[PDB]
């Protein structure tokens, strides 16, 4: 992530990596909301313009995830999804809206102090904290600037006042896709990059202590700019499909 | 038991940057 | 969308 710091062991217990078999490599990471479940970034999975599209055989998915290089293997966990789940209203075309996705697992992942779970939002919930500059970590070994991580990288961003999100770009926003990081002025920065893609925004509730994921990596048109801010997707809206 | 972090709050722990995030 | 620009691939 750029501008960020090396995470912990523990720290997310919910980070899985999106690593295809072959080019045995790494495209993405999700998220562990279930003992068996997985959900992440859409295009991350069906992109046409840059033919692209997978399925349960393609890719393998991972956990217990703090070397990005490494064979984590006592403290790592590892299964290939049973089927991929496309939301049907999905905007490849158009500005990649509704960039979700979720993967049942072929094979349910028991827990422990490395893999566990993350909780989605209830109005309530999802009505205290999303708010202009109430910030969120958001993780990923994704890409340093604009080369790679050893080990997992945690950035913390507040929310934007949903206007000045909108004359950052000039892709037309949805009021499901919610822009999050520092400010020009401000004096600061952070950015989630290449790969840090489908990784969560989990943010987290002074009420019941709990940590809840906010949102999804979509994108951005750049790597820390002073001028714009990251888009993530409303793990919310949604939270009808979900 | 979901939000839970088992090496933090699950028994305690406040990681180096949460406190950051409470203000 | 995602990686990118300011719709070409990777890189």
């Amino acid at each position: 992530i750029v501008e960020g710091s090396d995470a912990e062991i523990g720290m997310s217990p919910w980070q899985v990596m999106l690593f295809r078999k072959s080019p045995q490599e790494l495209l993405c990471g999700a998220s562990l909301i279930s003992d068996r479940w997985v959900l992440t970034a859409a295009h991350c999975l069906l992109y046409p313009p840059w033919d692209k599209n997978f399925t349960e055989n393609d890719l393998l998915v991972r956990i217990g995830k703090h070397s990005r290089t490494r064979y984590e293997r006592n403290i790592e966990k590892i299964s290939m999804l049973e089927k991929i789940y496309i939301h049907p209203r999905y905007n490849w075309r158009e500005n990649l809206d509704r960039d979700i996705a979720l993967m049942k697992l072929k094979k349910p992942v028991a827990f422990s102090d490395y893999i566990h779970p993350v909780c989605l939002p209830d109005r309530e919930t999802a009505a205290s904290l999303l708010q202009a500059g109430y910030k969120g970590r958001v993780t990923g070994w994704g890409n340093l600037k604009e080369g790679q991580p050893s080990v997992l990288q945690v950035v913390n961003l507040p929310i934007v006042e949903r206007p000045v999100c909108k004359d950052s770009t000039r892709i037309r926003i949805t009021d499901n896709m919610f822009c999050a990081g520092y400010k020009p002025d401000e004096g600061k920065r952070g950015d989630a990059c290449e790969g840090d893609s489908g990784g969560p925004f989990v943010m987290k509730s002074p009420f019941n202590n709990r940590w809840y994921q906010m949102g999804i990596v979509s994108w951005g048109e750049g790597c820390d700019r002073d001028g714009k801010y990251g888009f993530y997707t409303h793990v919310f809206r949604l939270k009808k499909w979900i | 038991d979901c939000g839970l972090r088992p090496l933090f709050e699950k028994k305690s722990l406040e990681d180096k940057t949460e406190r950051e995030l409470l203000e | 969308x995602p990686r990118s620009x300011l719709k070409y691939e990777p890189f």
